[PDB]
């Protein structure tokens, strides 16, 4: 019944997270601009898919995660998803200011994105999310530790006591990461507040991207996977 | 029935 | 700015000064339901919420340092979130129900009286019992209340003097996050529970972010079916998440 | 012009 995850060090626990982090995926080599809506498209959700997969397989190792029942599991995946890829894309996106690094062979810039009915408003916000992050000088590190937390939270209350202790041994690792890198107390969770309330910003992000997502199965233009029509349908959206 | 279920148990 | 100037004792104390009264609805316990009518009282009831929540936010201290068209942002993307916070710290002590007024406790059944807002009602009373699982301190709430107001849209605001303004809203919030550190300080709490509980509650406002949106569309789709009429502020309201 | 706009000011 016992978790191994609770029994982890902070040092452990980080290097747990880095271990597990998925690889940056590569889009298509046409060259082929502009794009148009239905190509744009084409190549975010077979990305969205690729990326999916390899989510899975980086939440089964996130500790703690296979602890809970495959119910539980699915669960949070469903839940977070969206989220999950949305932080990853901002991170990526970091170093390059006013561009979304989607892949290292696909960066986009807001422009690009009127391309798709409806999705300018959402790179905005995410561009947004990627200079808060690069001002504020995110670490891969703390970045880790934001997105376990994103998989452990964002589903928990619409099932938790496993949950809860390892997202507070979450809590204690990014901690652990401010006070190795020389933040003093009152840094320390001043960063840590400033951290968990981009988490609502990405929550929203992520709910008017599952709208964008329904309205494009609708349009019946794209393609769209069975895996990912099966984690809109789980939003019931 | 969910790819979701194959994905969590392969 | 003197906001930036309190202590985190005279930051609890202005907000707990600034609180907004406990409405009662006009509930008639006579009138069979319709999902017209309670739809009619919950709009009712929010509609004459917002108005004390404007006045409210103009109490937070920072809040009117911001520009006028920033002040209407930040109530416009945070409304719902802060009625929502509200509704649950007022059914925090009635297990299984929403205390949308004194006069008015619905449970989860009376909640499919309305389609789509059952799943609505679900949610609420999820972080009803999470605030009643951590013991929420009305001195937090209050906290928490204010950080949704200048957190919620600060993402989503022209020039480079457009980011001051940002700038400023960074400096309350971290306020705000000393005073939520105070008050569990002296509650006894370590150093640990302390950030383990600031992270905690900080957690819980991604949950409220959820709930908001979904209640935006539940309100639109109300909007569109045209069953109940909408008070003209909720209509800009709405109108405002386009 | 909005309402809350009035609001804000009133
Ligand atoms: C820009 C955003 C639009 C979401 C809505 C779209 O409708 C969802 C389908 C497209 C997903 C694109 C995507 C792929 C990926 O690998 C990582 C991502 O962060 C995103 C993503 O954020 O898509
Ligand atoms: C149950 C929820 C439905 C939102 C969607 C609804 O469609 C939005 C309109 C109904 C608002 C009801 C309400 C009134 C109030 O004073 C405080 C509140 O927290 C709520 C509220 O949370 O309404």
């Amino acid at each position: 019944k016992n978790s191994l995850a609770l029994s982890l060090t902070a040092d452990q626990m980080v290097s747990a997270l880095l271990d597990a982090e998925p690889p940056i995926l590569y889009s298509e080599y046409d060259p082929t601009r502009p794009f148009s809506e239905a190509s744009m498209m084409g190549l975010l959700t077979n990305l969205a898919d690729r990326e999916l997969v390899h989510m899975i397989n980086w939440a089964k190792r996130v500790p703690g995660f296979v602890d809970l029942t495959l119910h539980d599991q699915v669960h949070l995946l469903e839940c977070a998803w969206l989220e999950i890829l949305m932080i990853g894309l901002v991170w990526r996106s970091m170093e390059h200011p006013g561009k979304l690094l989607f892949a290292p062979n696909l960066l986009l810039d807001r422009n690009q994105g009127k391309c798709v009915e409806g999705m300018v408003e959402i790179f905005d916000m995410l561009l947004a999310t990627s200079s808060r992050f690069r001002m504020m000088n995110l670490q891969g590190e703390e970045f880790v530790c934001l997105k376990s937390i994103i998989l452990l939270n964002s589903g928990v209350y619409t099932f938790k006591d496993h949950i809860h202790r390892v997202l507070d041994k979450i809590t204690d690792t990014l901690i652990h990461l401010m006070a190795k890198a020389g933040l003093t107390l009152q840094q320390q969770h001043q960063r840590l507040a400033q951290l968990l309330l981009i988490l609502s910003h990405i929550r929203h992000m992520s709910n008017k991207g599952m709208e964008h997502l329904y309205s494009m199965k609708c349009k019946n233009v794209v393609p769209l996977s069975d895996l990912l029509l099966e984690m809109l349908d789980a939003h019931r959206l | 029935h969910k790819i979701l279920h194959r994905l969590l148990q392969e």
